[PDB]
């Protein structure tokens, strides 16, 4: 019943920092590993120290060093903290090939070591970003190997969705297009969120006009914990990760369920207001709490999964579902009946001490696969096209051995993906 | 992971004098060589620029090169000239005289072998080089002449390392050497294809900034080279220190170069205003972005809104939100969409470091690659042609064996860069 | 039930220093011999002082003097400390013949004296190095006599395997080739380790980038103690040295089992990690803990012996064996069924105070005979050949009476040995 | 176990003056003769070079030989000239005048009998000799001339002892005697086959090192002979003191000689740099190996990368890891594989001593046998031929009876060593 977390790149690792901090908060784990009390994620020592079963990869020493100098440096095993010396430079060509390919063997052997520590490997999940060099480059490299060795294990990916308006990486389209090509075909499911959309959540629901990544990742951590800690904890409907895959992936392509999370409420907003299960789920179908800037009303739904924490009575859930099925404007694709996975954990929602979110007594996470995602690809299509037509920055990949045909090909694979969304949109 | 820096020419030597000063400031290293800081980070990544010698002495990984002992001596005589080891002073005797032919082609060529030997010794001293950086003037004899020669050999030895250089570009108004455009032309001919990237610094623009926004009436070159070092140091510290974004020089190079030949940069810097107004300034991300975008805060005498922007890098130092940075950069892209090139979606890229420059809460470095750069090349090329026809001072150069057809090709090559900027200006 | 240790050469003696230090640590033996408490190795005096039954030979006074001036100078009997005045000079021709042959008679008589002190001589073992003058020269000389007098006693040799990359002895190939010729035919079993491989162990498992020989020999001492102290101590399966020979040597040639040892873990690496018997044995089949730089995956196994310390339950061992037999990629030679010797001592693993290795509660030593050893010989073949073709340094042997034909012959004997490995590799 | 040293010629006598000084430094022995040290090791192996005379007086086991009392007197007049007993001063009266014929063939020959008698007296005083060492110049009259004669007789008496010598090899630029190549040629003719090994010291190279890396502007021969003694003392102390590796001189000789006739060595030494840089140096094994490999730190005016390396010995003093040493030597072998000879696998051998030289943490001695050595022989042989044809100063030599056919054979023999280096250069 075990799983492995993999943190690649800054985004992967810094999100991971929040994630493991939250898992410590879930059980009262001390920075040194001492836990007085979740062995699905952790491995126990004779001292009662538990080791989070995870791998941290950075090709630049700095971020891992940040871990190594922080409080959780005692928690993590030195072998889990893997670092190279040089970067990918925002570039798949080095991340996947030239540079990252050198260290990956080590990385894999640490993974395999942990796989041998697992007794019942259920699977794993990889945290990264769609635009970066290691964030997406190296990441797909890893999938190429992991899908061989662990072909039957859960291969869930979580990635930051490139913001349409702000991006620090000029060749991000190129990176992301190459990842599509290689991840679609290897991964089982990839989830993503938009930091821009999140900012809007922070300013509207948390009332914060100063979000940093350390805020943004707390919110992400919430979502992740709902599906990682609480799915291993007790509930009414205990849903596994393999079950998630078995209940969220409808086609052999990928699919890309997007996150939505409600409650996201400031402490003051929690006052004077009573949420019910149904009210929280109402919020879950509002564009306003959509974690990716993509309009839910534009597309049609294919999948939807609702996962519940704390004070949730199935009775209320059932009523809530009835209304979301019938009251809303949620259009859905023919193919699908509304079999929405309901996970119901008794495990209460948790809050980070010193965080922004209010203590809540119940909480709902929503995953959804909508046809509007093709518009996200359309965004990438043109951004890629523009660059590629001019061949701007192309020498930074070509010099590492990339082929122009390959890039065209990858775009075409994306186009095919868009076409399949088109297909799904056609009802039948 | 490490960088080697080589300074050359009177310009380059004096710029480096400020550069290294700043780097040691950043890490708390005393003018005499030992470390007396006070932050973990200060020693933690010191390796990129210093070798720790026995006794907790730090040796700057750089070579000081000239053909006149006196300049070298003046460098050595100040604080931080003592931190450099004697072995990093490589110099000859008798100038160059601001003559490319002497520097590159003949006499200075002789010295380069000893320089390179020391370079090799340092390349071995490093664990893993990231790259090399050189500081020099484009119209100078040793700055460009000898310096270029060195670059061609270093690149040859290390194709896989970053080769960049910062160079003083002849300002429209103050040329010193009559054939300064000639030397510059020759350096383009040699440098552009023998470098990964080059930065364009105009002293005239710098003198305008120092009075325009900084409202200063006494600067010297040391004050202007401080500004230069601010941009240079800005770039490498992030690479050195913990941040949020993507802090690798090579990755910067990758994001800023869309085409093998067009790698010229316009540095700019924020915040950068007089003390009076400092009581009336607010420190926000939009504040920095306002200063970064504004052409008057560029250190290059260009005008980015005249040309088109190919690539923009925004490097931030200090604690900022990701959101705010993302949004303001987007806004910039949006509002100045008329200057950006349509082929590159989201042409403004960012990098974020969490360490502020000593004494400031925040700061930002602007790096751009516009088409506007071509205007500098055009000015030089034109001036060159006139001189070319007359052979002004070319007897000095041809006297040392420089052939006019080589110069002819150099002229073409300048014109080629302009035409390629036009090819992507659209 | 007694045995004799023989330490020849610096390598032999300095390793011995660690070994006898460890035996003192095993029982609380004071430097003066006072033991308050293993008489298989020691001889008792009326003062309760015990003398380690061992002989120390050095043809250069210095190393023995190092012993004579150290703390254990009180432990060792002055007659055990034998020294000449001049060296072999890295050279078999002097070590075996010209110089060492003069003192050997004394040496033998001290050995015989101890043999007479033994009541039930089980056998003995010789510590040396394959490249040195006394380390290999003198060593084989000794075997020539010991195999006559003690023909039926255990003749186990332990030698440092010449590092393929670093060697301080230019004629080491020549020395080692001559030893092959003379040791193969006289000895029963020779074990060896590679200091280069060990460095990799020190830097990867102990996390030490500054190993000296005094570190390196502690690790060797661990391995040796497992088979020397703990085989005389109580266990479930008490395995003798003669039993070792009877369970490790399959052919009348020699054979050369290589050492592997797991656990080799730094104190911090021990934290947060729980080893089981099975996990330790998993480590034992990893190339990474192989004490000789030779790839376990290259060759095929012929013999394998696993010796257990401390908290080992046969139950777990059995399960571990099942998985190493079936899970691994360990190819093995037909001839052999998997009868791997399991020695199981209750005697716990011991750690040197101020050492690098973590306190462990259980430990496993592995001996193995793999066909990949022929590659080690191939290394020697060419190194020898190169020198011999040019006849570089040949005058340093010829002047002592060596014959060129002899050298050719010795190479040929090595070639024959390689051919026999070839033979074994052919399955049948 | 013991060694006898004989010094001859003005050179040899002045070198030995520094050598013995150092040895006594190593053991804490006062210039007057008694032991005032402070380490157990200091007395423990003192036997190799000293006889303890009654009263706790130590007598250096060496003979000082010359044909002019005045040089001997000047040696005697300084500290450590008092530690030598009068019986170790063997000298005549009237020079040699830098004439081989006088030294070897005629007049100096007369003195040798008295020298040898004292040698015999000392050979009896030793328990067991390891060998003998002689210090001299190759182009000198008593240095080489008389010295060679002595060597042939000592070898005769003790075939089983190590016979080596260190000698000053005529530098390309500074010859003193017009027939210095003649004397050298004759010494090759005699020495090479009457010695186990000889070391090649070039004063010119030494003067370059002292300014090149040591940055000194005042050395004298005493300062350069200090460097010489550093290498000599480096070798024998290990043999004397506890170490890790294999510390026997004969074993060194065995590992360094692949062929009966090619036993010439290029000494080098590390660390060996100026004080300024000492604040910028790091002390690691690779650091020493960098200094050891570098040809500029060789004391012989050769260039090992021009020739091929037959054998290399790396001797280390002080605490070092075995791993590090092994790895760095391997790396050297790997990276400089183009210079090593393919016939000898793993041609770089090591020796390790745990005692550092007084005042340093670590040190290393480089001993090499390359083919590059032949270049020195070639220079001499050529110069010789010219002189040979003219008989320059040969009336002095033939006047003392030296025959030209003997010289002819000497010339051949020089050429033979070169051809044999070519035979193994491949
Ligand atoms: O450095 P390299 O390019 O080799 O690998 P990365 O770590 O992928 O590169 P980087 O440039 O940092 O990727 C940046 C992208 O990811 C977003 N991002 C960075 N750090 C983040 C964080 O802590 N939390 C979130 N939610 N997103 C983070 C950037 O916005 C950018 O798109
Ligand atoms: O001195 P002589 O050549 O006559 O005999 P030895 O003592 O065999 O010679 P030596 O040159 O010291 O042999 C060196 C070989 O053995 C390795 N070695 C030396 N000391 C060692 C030690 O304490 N521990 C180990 N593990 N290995 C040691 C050297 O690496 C070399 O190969
Ligand atoms: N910013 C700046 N420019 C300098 C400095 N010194 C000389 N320059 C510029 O360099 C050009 C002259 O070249 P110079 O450096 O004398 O050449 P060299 O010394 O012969 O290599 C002129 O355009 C100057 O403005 C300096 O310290 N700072
Ligand atoms: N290193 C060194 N060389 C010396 C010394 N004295 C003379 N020489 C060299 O020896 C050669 C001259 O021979 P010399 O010693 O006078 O001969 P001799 O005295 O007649 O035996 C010249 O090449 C000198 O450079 C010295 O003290 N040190
Ligand atoms: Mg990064
Ligand atoms: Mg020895």
């Amino acid at each position: 019943r075990e799983c492995i977390s993999i943190h690649v790149g800054q985004a992967g690792v810094q999100i991971g920092n929040a994630c493991w901090e939250l898992y410590c908060l879930e059980h009262g784990i001390q920075p040194d590993g001492q836990m007085p009390s979740f062995n699905t994620f952790f491995s126990e020592t004779g001292a009662g120290k538990h080791v989070p079963r995870a791998v941290f990869v950075d090709l630049e020493p700095t971020v891992i060093d940040e871990v190594r100098t922080g409080t959780y440096r005692q928690l993590f095993h030195p072998e889990q903290l893997i670092t190279g010396k040089e970067d990918a430079a925002n570039n798949y060509a080095r991340g996947h090939y030239t540079i990252g390919k050198e260290i990956i063997d080590l990385v894999l052997d640490r993974i395999r070591k942990l796989a041998d520590q697992c007794t019942g490997l259920q699977g794993f999940s990889v945290f990264h970003s769609f635009g970066g060099g290691t964030g997406s480059g190296f990441t797909s490299l890893l999938m190429e190997r992991l899908s061989v060795d662990y072909g039957k294990k859960s291969k869930l990916e979580f990635s930051i969705y490139p913001a349409p308006q702000v991006s620090t990486a000029v060749v991000e389209p190129y990176n992301s297009i190459l990842t599509t090509h290689t991840t679609l075909e290897h991964s089982d499911c990839a989830f993503m969120v938009d930091n821009e959309a999140i900012y809007d959540i922070c300013r509207r629901n948390l009332d914060i006009e100063r979000p940093t990544y350390t805020n943004l990742n707390r919110l992400i951590g919430q979502i992740v914990s709902s599906i990682t800690a609480s799915l291993r904890f007790d509930g009414a409907l205990n849903v596994d990760l393999t079950e998630f895959q078995t209940n969220l992936v409808p086609y052999p392509r990928g699919h890309f369920p997007l996150a939505t999370y409600a409650p996201v409420i400031s402490a003051e907003k929690a006052y004077h207001e009573q949420l019910s299960v149904a009210e929280i789920t109402n919020a879950c179908f509002e564009p306003a709490n959509q974690m990716v800037k993509c309009d839910p009303r534009h597309g049609k739904y294919m999948a939807c999964c609702l996962l519940y924490r704390g004070d949730v009575v199935p009775k209320d859930v059932n009523a809530a579902i009835a209304t979301i099925k019938t009251k809303r404007t949620i259009q859905f694709v023919d193919w699908c009946p509304t079999g929405f996975k309901v996970g119901i954990n008794y495990e209460p929602p948790t809050v980070v001490p010193g965080g922004d979110l209010a203590k809540v007594q119940r909480a709902v996470c929503m995953l959804s696969n909508t046809t509007a995602i093709a518009e996200a690809w359309a965004r990438l299509d043109h951004k890629f096209d523009l660059m590629y037509a001019k061949r701007a920055f192309v020498h930074w990949y070509v010099g590492e051995g990339m082929e122009e045909g390959e890039f065209s090909e990858a775009r075409e694979d994306m186009a095919a993906l868009e076409k399949d969304y088109e297909e799904v949109g056609v009802d039948s | 992971r490490e960088i080697v820096h080589i300074q050359a020419g009177q310009c380059g030597n004096q710029i480096g004098a400020k550069f290294w000063e700043v780097i040691s400031d950043e890490h708390g290293i005393d003018p005499t060589g030992s470390y007396h800081g006070d932050s973990d980070l200060q020693l933690e990544r010191i390796n990129v620029y210093y070798n720790e010698a026995a006794g907790n002495k730090y040796v700057p990984r750089a070579i000081l090169v000239d053909l006149e002992p006196g300049t070298m001596d003046s460098v050595r005589s100040g604080p931080f000239g003592q931190i450099f080891r004697p072995d990093n002073f490589v110099f000859g005797q008798s100038g160059a005289g601001n003559n490319w032919a002497k520097g590159h082609y003949t006499e200075g060529a002789e010295l380069v072998d000893s320089v390179l030997d020391v370079v090799r010794k340092e390349s071995e001293s490093c664990d893993c080089l990231q790259g090399f950086q050189l500081t020099h003037s484009l119209g100078g004899g040793t700055g460009s002449g000898m310096g270029t020669l060195l670059i061609s050999k270093i690149r040859e030895e290390y194709p896989d390392r970053i080769m960049n250089t910062f160079s003083v570009v002849p300002s429209p108004k103050v040329s010193d050497t009559v054939v300064e455009p000639y030397n510059a032309t020759l350096s383009v001919h040699q440098l552009v294809e023998n470098t990964d990237e080059t930065y364009c610094i105009d002293n005239e623009a710098l003198y305008d900034i120092c009075f325009r926004t900084l409202k200063l009436t006494t600067p010297t070159y040391g004050d202007l080279n401080h500004l230069v070092s601010a941009t240079m140091s800005g770039v490498t510290t992030c690479l050195r220190f913990p941040g949020q974004l993507n802090a690798d020089l090579r990755k910067l190079a990758v994001n800023m170069v869309p085409f093998p030949r067009l790698h010229f940069f316009m540095p700019g810097f924020a915040p950068l205003t007089s003390r009076g107004s400092q009581q009336y300034r607010a420190l926000t991300v939009p504040e920095l972005t306002q200063q970064m975008f504004d052409a008057k805060n560029m250190m290059a005498a260009c005008d980015p809104r005249h040309g088109r922007y190919l690539t923009v890098a925004a490097v931030f130092r200090g604690r900022m939100s990701m959101k705010e940075v993302d949004e303001q950069m987007l806004n910039v892209q949006n509002k100045n969409s008329s200057y950006f090139v349509e082929w590159i979606p989201n042409n403004v890229k960012t990098a974020v470091c969490d360490i502020p420059p000593r004494g400031l809460k925040m700061s930002a470095t602007f790096i751009g690659n516009s088409t506007a750069i071509q205007e500098l090349f055009k000015r030089i090329s034109e001036q060159f042609t006139a001189m070319f026809r007359r052979k002004a001072f070319l007897h000095w150069y041809t006297g040392e064996g420089m052939d006019e057809m080589e110069f002819t090709e150099a002229e073409s090559n300048m014109n080629d860069l302009v035409s390629e900027y036009q090819q992507y200006q659209d």
